[PDB]
This record gives structure tokens, sequence and C-alpha cells, in this order.
């Protein structure tokens, strides 16, 4: 029997725009072991991502942290893209973040 | 509590696969295998304990020879058992003191066999191939025997030069900060109010919105999860009505803050104001 991933996306600290902070991937109850993970910004693949050592939980579900150390600007969006045996096609989870004041 | 060992093997064909070995105390990772070098990887300096340079040595063979006669016994056996490529093959065995042991072992991410004081024995459910497993498991008894000592003598040897050489690590107290922000998956008139927590160790940690001493029961508190740092993290997310979150805080209490509790407010910019 096959497991999807959990996908949740985090950050360290609250963004603040031009302070380096950590982005955090945390996925988890999927099995089999094998999967794909990347950090996006913009859109884009983040190179050198690190990730925890390959773990299981006691109903032997599999999970990981990726994360990367990275400064946000308001400009910038970030994604944690996922794909697995379980997933038709790459799952795509938004790092959420709050820009603060829309409307001047 | 207190120490076991994880063990993760992909069978991905007869002719490929991958092994992953771990040490955890209480939940913090102190060991890992390196399968190229056969090496035990030390990840704090105290996760060595009080034992000999060469006493690891020995553990490292006694582990190198037990993983090759293993990947080789589950293929010599891999079509009696009715194991299909690919398949994968995971472990957790340690202790406890004060006390308590175990050893179990998973096929496909369901239990399959474990160890249970001098044998393997098979998980009822896995059926007769679980069986016929624990009759190559159970060849040898002296083998056994010797697996019987790494439960009950040797783990528990190990905490006993190791959670007290760092239980400094698993007793620091770190505070967290926390942050408020708008949920994104708020309902038709409804505001989702998000607190975060974060950076916090130990593990054990409160946290609730708040409309001034009355908590408020709404209070969603999602999987704690971790940070690369080693502390832990933690939303709290609430769904009010539009114009009803005035007066909203949310509060966190945590052991490092010793009763100074982290207040936040759902106030200026997050409102916003005028
Ligand atoms: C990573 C950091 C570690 C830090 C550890 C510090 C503290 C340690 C404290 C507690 C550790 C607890 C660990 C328990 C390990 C469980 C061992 C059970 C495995 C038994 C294997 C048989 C031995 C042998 O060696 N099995 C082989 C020898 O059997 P034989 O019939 O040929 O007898 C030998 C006779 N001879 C002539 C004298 C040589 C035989 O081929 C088995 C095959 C079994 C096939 C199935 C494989 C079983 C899967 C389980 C693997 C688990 C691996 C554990 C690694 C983490």
């Amino acid at each position: 029997i096959q497991r999807t991933p959990k996908i949740q996306v985090y950050s360290r600290h609250p963004a603040e725009n031009g302070k380096s902070n950590f982005l955090n991937c945390y996925v988890s109850g999927f099995h089999p072991s094998d999967i794909e993970v990347d950090l996006l910004k913009n859109g884009e693949r983040i190179e050198k991502v690190e990730h925890s050592d390959l773990s299981f939980s006691k109903d032997w579900s599999f999970y990981l942290l990726y994360y990367t150390e990275f400064t946000p600007t308001e400009k910038d969006e970030y994604a944690c893209r996922v794909n697995h045996v379980t997933l038709s096609q790459p799952k795509i989870v938004k790092w959420d973040r709050d820009m603060g004041s829309l409307v001047p | 509590l207190s120490f076991h060992v994880i063990w993760i093997a992909s069978f991905y064909n007869h002719s490929w696969k991958q092994n992953l070995v771990s040490g955890w105390l209480s939940d913090l990772q102190t060991h890992t295998w390196d399968s190229n070098s056969s090496t035990i990887v030390f990840l704090w300096p105290w996760s060595r304990g009080n034992f000999s340079n060469e006493e690891w040595k020995e553990l490292e063979t006694l582990f190198r020879i037990r993983t090759i006669r293993s990947f080789e016994g589950i293929r010599r056996y891999a079509h009696e058992l009715q194991f299909e490529y690919p398949f994968e093959i995971q472990v957790t065995g340690g202790c406890e003191l004060h006390s308590g042991s175990f050893l179990q072992l998973a096929y496909q991410g369901s239990d399959f066999v474990s160890f249970q004081n001098n044998s393997w024995l098979p998980y009822p459910v896995a059926g007769n191939m679980a069986k016929h497993f624990c009759k190559v498991l159970n060849q040898n008894q002296h083998e056994n025997d010797i697996t019987h000592n790494l439960l009950s003598d040797t783990c528990p040897r190990f905490i006993l030069g190791l959670l007290d050489a760092g239980k400094a690590h698993l007793q620091r107290q770190v505070k967290p900060e926390a942050w408020l922000s708008h949920g994104p998956s708020p309902g038709p008139g409804h505001l989702q109010l998000v607190c975060h927590v974060s950076g916090f160790y130990p593990k054990p940690v409160w946290v609730m919105w708040m409309r001034g001493e009355q908590e408020q029961q709404g209070t969603q508190r999602g999987d704690i999860l971790p940070s690369a740092d080693g502390t832990w993290y933690l939303r709290a997310t609430l769904e009010v009505a539009a114009g009803e979150a005035a007066d909203l805080s949310c509060r966190v209490k945590h052991s490092s803050l010793e009763g100074q509790d982290i207040v936040l407010y759902w106030e200026g910019s997050l409102v916003p104001r005028g």
C-alpha cells in the first residue's frame, strides 16, 4: 500500500524583507521512501537545498525536512514542489506569508 | 524515551539496493551510518558516550557483517518469501532504562515480524510469509542470543554513558518567538487568523487564541514541525467573522518563559486600523 506525502511549508522567523531567514518544507506520511522535493523561488529551483536524514514514524510512514537559508524581498514568492509515485504530477505548495497592508 | 536505532533497506531490484541506518536518543538523532566507509558517524561529541575507541570498531564490524548477511539473505529467500521487487524493509530496535526493549521489522510499510525475548515472532496479520521469514531469522539460536544481548545488555549500557553525558542537551531551554499572519483559506465573510510559534525547545508548548482571559475554543493547533536547528514550530489558527477579530490575541506558554507568556495582538495593519 502506498501513502501520499503531506507537505507543509514554513519559515523559521517572521518574514522581514532583506533579513536572512530559513525556508522549510516538511514532507511526511509517505510510502515508499523515494521522493523528489525542490524548493522554488519565483517558480525556479533553488540550488543546494539541505535535508534531514530520512526517518519514519511509528506507523512506518517516512518523513524528511528540506530547508535553505534565504533572504526574501517584497517581489519574491517561494514554494515547495514534491513528486512521489502517488502523484500524477508534482504538487506545489506555496509559502504563505503576509505582504502587510495592501491599499495605501 | 531512551535509545533506538532505525534501519531503512530499499530493495529496488535484485541487483540494486540502498541502506540507511541512524541512532536516536529520545527524539534526537545521535548517530548515522556511512555505508560507503562502513563507519558509525557521531553527530554530537557526546554521542560516543564513555565507550572506548576500540569498542566502537567491534560494533562497526558486527553492524557491517550483519548488514551484508542481511541483504544477501533477503535476496536469497526473496522468492521463497514472495518478496516482489521493489520492496522496502524497515527495522526499529532499542531500549529504555530505569525499563524495556523492542525490535520490530516491517515489510512494505506494515508490521511484519518482531523479536520477543529470544526469538523472532510473526505478527498474526502478516500471514504465512511472516512465519516463513521467522524460520530464516531463527535459523541460528546463537545469533538470536546476540540480538537479545544487544537489546537487554548493550543498549541500556549505552544510555548509561549517554543520557548523563548529554542530558545537558535534552534539558536545555530555548525560548520561542511568535508572530501573526492572515490565513489563506477563510470561508466567505470570515477570516483565518494564524499564530506562528517558532524556535522553542523542549517540545511541550501551549498556544491559544484568546479574547482577554477567555480561551477561544475554535483554536486549531497544527502538528509540531521540526526546524533545521533542532527547535520546533507550530501554527495555531482561528476562524472568525470579519470585524469580530477585534480584541483577539495569541498567547504562548512554554517552560523556558518562566511564566512570562508571549502575548501578541491582532492589531495594526493586520486589522487594518485607520
Ligand atoms: C547507527 C548507530 C548505532 C549505534 C548503536 C549503539 C548502541 C546499540 C544499542 C542497541 C542496538 C540494537 C540493534 C539491534 C540490531 C538487530 C539485529 C537483527 C539482525 C539479525 C541479522 C542476522 C545476523 C547474521 O549474521 N545473519 C546471517 C548469519 O546466519 P548463519 O546461519 O549463516 O550463521 C552463521 C554461522 N557461521 C558459520 C558461524 C558463520 C544470515 O545470513 C542471516 C540472514 C537474515 C536475513 C534477514 C535479514 C534480517 C533483517 C534485519 C536487519 C537489521 C539490521 C540492524 C542494523 C540497524
